[PDB]
């Protein structure tokens, strides 16, 4: 598989990913970690596309202990509405994204939790996908 | 090897194959190659001469560094080519040569600082030119490159500032043309350049200073002028003095999404008045002043992904003309207050999804006056409780989608009743009990019905269910309903169905006794416990024009032997053959049924 | 060897070329090519650098019927004067020129040329090497 | 296959081997890695992390799309980094965690929009930084980035149109701070931006409005300001008005190449009244006005590759103050005329090179009243006659420059007579007849001789030779002078010879006796007619330091034994021992003197 990448290793607060598309790894930095999130964090993001980003949708799926919290899916790129820069970007380019991300604000019980995230097209073919481990401690 | 045939003789992928020539085992009649991410550094008049039939080609991201002469040389009929995000360091006069009716050419994020890098002095017929994430930081075309047949140039993500009256002018042979310039930072205009300018579309997405686009479109006409910025770009103050050149300019319709209009001035908009649409999607709106001048004549508004508490905080008194208002996903509980719209007059379609709504009495206080109404749209909100006649405010109503919204509906009330002209309705996951046989009374136009994720009695449709009212229904989605049964008597007053979807239950064959009066019918029965047909449920099947078994657990054993036969001789009738496939016995698991013969005697 | 490329075929003079640098190749275009070789032509230009450009020089041999007609050298960038946009760009840098040359005008009697043309730096590495046949004949 | 060793466990050159990884047989001591042109798609912690006394390391153009975390863990005396002309796709945070004193870093040409792509937090004390030809738009560093030691910021090529107050705080930390903008058009400067603003190097060239400049440049100081432009750009020309803001800034020096000065007046320059230097070169002059202001304190002017027809046309009164004038390559023949710049009172220094000057007699009337010069330029002209004191007007004179320019003397005159104070004289293909004998009266001091392609009759130099009377003289070069023979006592009265260069020429090894005087020197002796060196003229190539015997058809047989003992014995004092090749026999013909050993008697 793809290494082992760190996000994020701050404030109690760690994020491991692997890249779960066979075919590329991505480039992922989480700013301002810590055990009570900020909402609206800044990240910086690299890969290739391998669809055009006009349609561009985000899956979360989030465990713990073996069993779901909670799923949720949410637009990044709709043509009713691109939210960010990169949207209508092709197949091919590669993207570099230094900026904000909207998250809500939240604090992270100490534990350990399984993430996955996916970004996908209008027809669900992968345009990324991240296998995380989300580590929160004492701190 | 080993590329996918898509189209037999015709269309090939041979994506991320690690390639570094054509296969030869791709038919010379190939009219459709998608070769992305292969490994061609170099490509030249050997590269592609034999394929003379492609009309699409498709070398995004082929790791192709040269591209020397004649390299399209057999490529006569090439409609489209991709040569996006290669590493191009030269491109020979001649490489163009083959392909003279090429109409669509993409070059983006190639490396290129000039179109001059593009030899085009070939391509007459030209009709999209993709430039984007590039180095360009002119939109001026080169001398001698045919104009006339150019209807999308698209720079979007470059590194032009400045548009003067000489780069406009090199696009004047052109007409309708739609020119993108999303993420090209523009710090100035020459006055003159708009001079008598007719646009399609113009985006200047992101663009940091709305007050220089104004201005320097000065006298031009265009159909869509889109400026709205992004979540990743800093805020302008949005005030009054920024939109006053679109007071000496034609424009009919205009995109602002995610500037910052929050405590916006009633004079705000006194420069959109030739305005036919306007799109404020997302721009911090908690509220809109009376008085607010200016679009007494606008036909469309969206105000989707605001922040209004109440539907009369729109102050619906400014727009007397609207045809279409659009307010969904809405970031706060949208109360719709009671006759909040009733100036609207005019309004023929209201979209007003993805807001959180929720009543005890909806639509007839909600929805006030809007006689003319012919499209609603409630879909994704929270409870909304209808009472018999909910929509008398709205008569002619032709669709009403209330997909993901509970309804909560006392016995034996009819919500939609006296909605004659409705064709369409979307009942999908809204939780209604499908037994009343009220429940739908007044639909006699009703084509159309969508009630996926609702449910009967103990999974079963009896003879009498709430469908029988109506008549002229020709689609029916009754797939996710939890369905054990279907009497056979269920659906014989429906002699206009033409179009039934029951897959996602647990239905057994005798399920397929309920469409008995019908012919030439689409019927998908996808993912339902059908194992064993009998024969006499067989001349049912041979009256519809298709029908869907795939995913049933389906008996390839003798007890079977007449629908198995049956199956051979009607191929022509079955959709996913492919993943029709037999479950019993455990020999024959995971086979379809298609490679199936038995001798039984 | 690396293929031969022509640069121009026009007006009666045809200028065929080929990569002398066994390194890699270029790309060279030449506008309104003819016997009458009007001062200042455009051209356009590729390459990778192989070194960098802050001094760069070209030398140019030319010969007919195995006898040297002229042996010049002129400077493109210095540090007392770059000519050019591209001077100062540094080695491994793709360029793209396209742009004038600063030719003097002249006529070219019909007949076949050898042309020796060399880009160098000061210790007179290689930038590039073009080794070309120029055919005048009538029009 | 295999890595150049420059030097032994220090530095290696690995370029252009196809590499994937670092050689196993790199040794772990390794400093200075030049790595360029090799294939490393992803770097990560394994990459170099045996290589921990790197302090450079070159990986320009090695197909890098990944930096993965702590890719530079080892490299803590990292000095320089250079990653250009990489495709990167990604930088990890920790990437750059090892070298914290990192002094230098490309990073041209990568495909970046912005300089956060860089996790730059770990360098603290970093002096240069060299980010062209990439996307950037914006001088601004990363808020925190530490600026104390930043020297050169290097953004030629990029999409830069714009500098704010913000951008320029972003610098206020650097001293003596270098700004290349090189190659990007600058359409604003945000008024106030540089306040107080101190550089020692700004350069905007090739930037296509000059009044943005100088009105945007208010308040700061600047050493060097470079402002020409190039041929491929096409400029405007300069009316007078852009240079007023010129009067509220100091600046010591400014190039304007290549721009055309439009009506060119009195009062044109009263603005540069502060400036030390001013360069003109290539600015289409073919003359200036009299009575020009503002220019009476220049220390310095270029005028090079200009077109003037006469030195009169420069109108000298307008330069009192000048030290240094430059009027190299003139693009017509120019007429020197006679006293045209007698005003110039302070001239230290004058370059009149490759001018095709052409004249009969000089140089009194041309160099009339520059009694100051101390170093004059005259190379690469057209043939000049000398009568005896040619230089009068010019005692003082240290360095005299005739290189490539053919020289008429009569027999027996001394133009070189009363430069007293010349220490420098370069003749070099100046193609005197060297055995006139009054040549070099004057010369006194004269330390320094370049001779090169002259004439010697019978390519002898005799006993009583023109160069006797140079005692002081202490580098004589005499290459290229077709020299057969050397009389032995030639140079015996020059004692402080250090340096003497007689490299292609016909001479035997005879000619090593006229050095018997001299201990300590560098002689070169390459591509001569040497093959036997008799032992009792070893004892005077013992008393050298350096000799050069390469390209000399040097005799491998036992008749030469013991200047080939002497020469295992003595390599320290030998240059270029790679070329230094047998010429007999037969067998060791092309073999390397450092390669034989022969037994002999
Ligand atoms: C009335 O108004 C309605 C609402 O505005 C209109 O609704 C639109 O309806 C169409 C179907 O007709 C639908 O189009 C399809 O979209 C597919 C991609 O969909 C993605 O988004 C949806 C919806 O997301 C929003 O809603 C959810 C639920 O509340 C919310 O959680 C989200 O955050 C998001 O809300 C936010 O964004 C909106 C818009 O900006 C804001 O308004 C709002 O405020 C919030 O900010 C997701 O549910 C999808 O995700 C599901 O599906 C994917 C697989 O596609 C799964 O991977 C994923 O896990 C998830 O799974 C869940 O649902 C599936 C069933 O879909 C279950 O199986 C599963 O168990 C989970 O429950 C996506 O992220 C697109 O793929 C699809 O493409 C198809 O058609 C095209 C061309 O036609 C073909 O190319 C393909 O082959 C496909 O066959 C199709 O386009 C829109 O999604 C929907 N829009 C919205 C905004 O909801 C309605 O149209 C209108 N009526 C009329 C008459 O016009
Ligand atoms: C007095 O003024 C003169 C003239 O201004 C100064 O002369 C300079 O002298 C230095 C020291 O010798 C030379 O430095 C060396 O340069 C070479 C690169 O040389 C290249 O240019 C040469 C000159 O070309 C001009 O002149 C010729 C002949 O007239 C003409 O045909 C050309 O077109 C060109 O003239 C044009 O350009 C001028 C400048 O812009 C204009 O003024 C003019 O009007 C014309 O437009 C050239 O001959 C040479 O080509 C030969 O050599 C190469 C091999 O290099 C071979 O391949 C060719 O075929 C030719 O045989 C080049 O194209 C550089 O390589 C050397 O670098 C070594 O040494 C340095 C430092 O010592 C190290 O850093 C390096 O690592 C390296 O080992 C060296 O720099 C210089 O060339 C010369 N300048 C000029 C303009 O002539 C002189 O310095 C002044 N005196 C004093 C005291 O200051
Ligand atoms: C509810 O069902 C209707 C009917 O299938 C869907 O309406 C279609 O919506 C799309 C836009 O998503 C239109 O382009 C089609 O023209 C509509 N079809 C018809 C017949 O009008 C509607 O999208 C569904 N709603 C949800 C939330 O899924
Ligand atoms: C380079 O980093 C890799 C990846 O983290 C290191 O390998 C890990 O080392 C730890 C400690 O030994 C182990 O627990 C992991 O299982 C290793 N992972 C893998 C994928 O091998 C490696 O040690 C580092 N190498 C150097 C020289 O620093
Ligand atoms: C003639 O010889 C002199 C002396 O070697 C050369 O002078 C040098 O010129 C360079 C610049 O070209 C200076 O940096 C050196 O400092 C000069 N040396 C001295 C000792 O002053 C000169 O370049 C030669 N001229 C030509 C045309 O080749
Ligand atoms: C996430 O990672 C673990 C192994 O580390 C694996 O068992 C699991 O299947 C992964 N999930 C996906 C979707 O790749
Ligand atoms: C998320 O989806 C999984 C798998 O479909 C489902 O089992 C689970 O219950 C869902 N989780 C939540 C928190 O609703
Ligand atoms: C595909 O091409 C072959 C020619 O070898 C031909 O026999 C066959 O009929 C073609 N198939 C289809 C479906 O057109
Ligand atoms: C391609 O060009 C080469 C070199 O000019 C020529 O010899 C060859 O015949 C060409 N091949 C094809 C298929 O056109
Ligand atoms: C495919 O093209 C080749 C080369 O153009 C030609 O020789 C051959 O006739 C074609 N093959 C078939 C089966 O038509
Ligand atoms: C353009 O300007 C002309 C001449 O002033 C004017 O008559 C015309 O109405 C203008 N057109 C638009 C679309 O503003
Ligand atoms: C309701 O609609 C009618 C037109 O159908 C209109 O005349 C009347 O003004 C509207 N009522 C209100 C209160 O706006
Ligand atoms: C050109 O160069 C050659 C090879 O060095 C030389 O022999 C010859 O003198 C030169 N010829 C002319 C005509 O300048
Ligand atoms: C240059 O190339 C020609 C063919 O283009 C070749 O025959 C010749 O030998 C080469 N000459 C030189 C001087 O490189
Ligand atoms: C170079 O390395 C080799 C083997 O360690 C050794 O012969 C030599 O002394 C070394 N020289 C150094 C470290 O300077
Ligand atoms: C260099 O260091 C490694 C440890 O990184 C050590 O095992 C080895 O002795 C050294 N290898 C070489 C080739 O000098
Ligand atoms: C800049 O402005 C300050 C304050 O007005 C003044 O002291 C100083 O003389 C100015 N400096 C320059 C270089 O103009
Ligand atoms: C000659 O030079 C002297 C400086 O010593 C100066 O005073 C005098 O004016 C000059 N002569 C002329 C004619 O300018
Ligand atoms: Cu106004």
């Amino acid at each position: 598989g793809w290494p082992k990448h760190t996000a994020c290793n701050s404030g109690g607060l760690e994020v491991v990913y692997q890249s779960c598309d066979p075919l590329q790894d991505f480039g992922l930095s989480i700013d301002q970690c810590s055990k009570q999130i900020q909402s609206n964090l800044n990240i910086r993001f690299g890969i290739i596309l391998r669809q055009d980003i006009r349609k561009l949708f985000l899956d979360i799926t989030l465990m713990a202990k073996g069993s779901s919290i909670l799923n949720y899916s949410y637009p990044l790129c709709e043509e009713d509405q691109p939210k960010f820069s990169f949207c209508g970007r092709r197949k091919g380019e590669q993207i570099y994204y230094a900026g904000p991300v909207n998250n809500p604000g939240l604090d992270v019980p100490q534990g350990e939790y399984q993430l996955l995230l996916e970004l996908y097209n209008e027809n669900r073919a992968t345009v990324a996908c991240a296998n995380a481990t989300v580590t929160s401690s004492e701190f | 090897q080993k590329c996918i045939e898509k189209e037999v003789n015709k269309t090939y992928n041979c994506e991320n194959l690690g390639l570094n020539e054509i296969p030869g085992t791709l038919p010379n009649s190939t009219e459709c190659l998608e070769f992305s991410f292969n490994v061609l550094p170099t490509i030249q008049n050997t590269t592609f001469s034999r394929l003379i039939n492609l009309t699409f080609l498709d070398l995004t991201r082929c790791q192709i560094y040269w591209i020397h002469e004649d390299t399209f040389q057999s490529q006569h009929r090439l409609d489209t080519l991709v040569l996006t995000a290669n590493p191009l360091i030269f491109m020979a006069e001649t490489a163009l040569s083959g392909p003279k009716a090429l109409k669509h050419l993409f070059f983006i994020q190639t490396g290129i600082s000039s179109i001059d890098f593009i030899p085009l002095h070939n391509q007459k017929t030209l009709e999209s030119l993709y430039l984007g994430s590039n180095h360009i930081s002119s939109i001026k075309l080169p001398k001698g490159f045919p104009t006339e047949k150019l209807k999308v140039l698209d720079f979007q993500n470059n590194a032009i500032h400045y548009l003067s009256k000489e780069d406009m002018s090199s696009l004047q042979q052109a007409t309708n043309l739609s020119l993108n310039l999303n993420g090209n930072d523009i710090a100035g205009i020459e006055p003159g350049a708009f001079d008598s300018a007719v646009f399609q579309s113009l985006n200047f997405g992101g663009t940091q200073n709305l007050l220089v686009i104004f201005k320097g479109l000065k006298n031009s006409t265009i159909q869509s002028l889109w400026l709205g910025t992004f979540e990743d770009m800093d805020d302008e103050d949005i005030s009054p003095a920024v939109f006053e050149g679109l007071c000496e300019m034609s424009v009919e319709s205009i995109n602002l999404q995610k500037h910052y209009f929050f405590n916006i001035s009633s004079n705000t908009f006194h420069c959109f008045s030739g305005l036919q649409e306007l799109d404020l999607t997302a721009t911090h709106l908690s509220e809109l002043p009376s008085g607010l001048v200016g679009l007494s004549t606008l036909k469309k508004l969206v105000l989707s992904a605001n922040k209004f508490e109440n539907l009369c905080q729109i102050s619906a008194s400014n727009f007397p003309s609207l045809t279409h208002l659009s307010i969904k996903g809405n970031t706060k509980r949208l109360e719709l207050g009671t006759g909040c719209l009733e100036n609207l007059e005019n309004l023929r379609e209201l979209d007003l999804s993805h807001d959180d709504i929720e009543t005890s009495d909806c639509c007839n206080l909600q929805l006030r006056n809007l006689s003319h109404l012919q499209s609603l749209n409630l879909s994704y909100n929270e409870p909304l409780s209808l009472k018999t006649e909910a929509f008398k405010e709205c008569p002619q109503l032709e669709l009403l989608d209330l997909a993901f919204t509970r309804l909560k509906v006392k016995d034996a009330q009819s919500p939609f009743q006296n909605l004659h002209l409705l064709k369409v309705l979307n009942l999908s996951h809204s939780l209604l009990d499908i037994s009343s046989e009220q429940l739908f009374d007044g639909l006699p136009a009703l084509q159309h019905l969508n009630l996926q994720g609702n449910h009967f009695p103990k999974g079963n449709i009896q003879k009498t269910n709430s469908l029988q009212t109506l008549g002229r229904l020709e689609i029916l989605v009754l797939s996710f309903c939890d369905l054990s049964s279907i009497d056979q008597h269920a659906f014989t007053s429906l002699k206009m169905m033409n179009h039934v979807d029951l897959s996602h239950n647990r239905l057994t064959s005798s399920s397929i006794e309920a469409l008995s009066h019908l012919k030439g019918i689409y019927l998908n029965l996808a993912s339902n416990h059908i194992s064993i047909i009998l024969p006499s449920l067989l001349p049912i099947l041979s009256q519809q024009r298709t029908i869907n078994l795939r995913q049933n657990p389906l008996d390839c054993t003798c007890s079977n032997i007449y629908f198995l036969e049956w199956y051979k001789e009607n191929m022509q009738k079955l959709e996913d053959t492919e993943d029709t496939l037999c479950e019993n016995p455990p020999l024959l698991r995971g086979v379809r049924l298609s490679d199936v013969t038995l001798s039984c005697s």
